[PDB]
């Protein structure tokens, strides 16, 4: 619940950025709407990519910690660790 | 092109839905690909005749449980 909340304030901010920036470029206008007009399901396939080192998710450092941790602590609950 | 680059984002979403979804992406991004290994371990285990002797087997070595 609190992930999704503050993922979805990051994407109110990200999205706000590209309409300020949009007027540089249209061909970066359209890799950065990519995420924005990419189905529900695929944007959140993209955010929750910060798992190993390629790292290419647009998700903030926080963030990625927040699910770091806690995808730690099930892991170590479940007993894999 | 404005409309055009109006979408669906997840910001726009109900939270619930936003929810379930995630629930999804984690499941398969996250759980599906964490690897342990355990098999080598856990075979040598089950194959380990558990103190035969010092249980009263009174016969026959009793099969262990991998067998």
């Amino acid at each position: 619940d609190d992930f999704v909340a503050k993922l979805q304030d990051n994407q109110r901010f990200r999205y706000n950025e590209v309409m300020q920036a949009l007027n540089m470029s249209a061909a970066l206008t359209a890799r950065k709407t990519k995420e924005f007009r990419s189905p529900p399901q695929e944007q959140i396939n993209m955010l929750l990519n910060f798992k190993d080192d390629k790292s290419e998710c647009p998700c903030p450092e926080e963030i990625r910690d927040q699910l770091l941790d806690f995808h730690e602590d099930l892991m170590t609950h479940c007993g894999i660790e | 092109v404005v409309a055009c680059f109006r979408m669906a984002p997840l910001y726009n979403l109900p939270r619930h839905r936003a929810v379930n979804l995630f629930l999804q992406g984690y499941e398969k991004s996250w759980i599906e690909t964490e690897e342990h290994y355990f098999e080598d371990k856990l075979i040598e285990d089950l194959a380990k005749p558990g103190a035969e002797p010092p249980e009263e087997d009174e016969g026959t070595k009793r099969v262990d449980p991998l067998h």
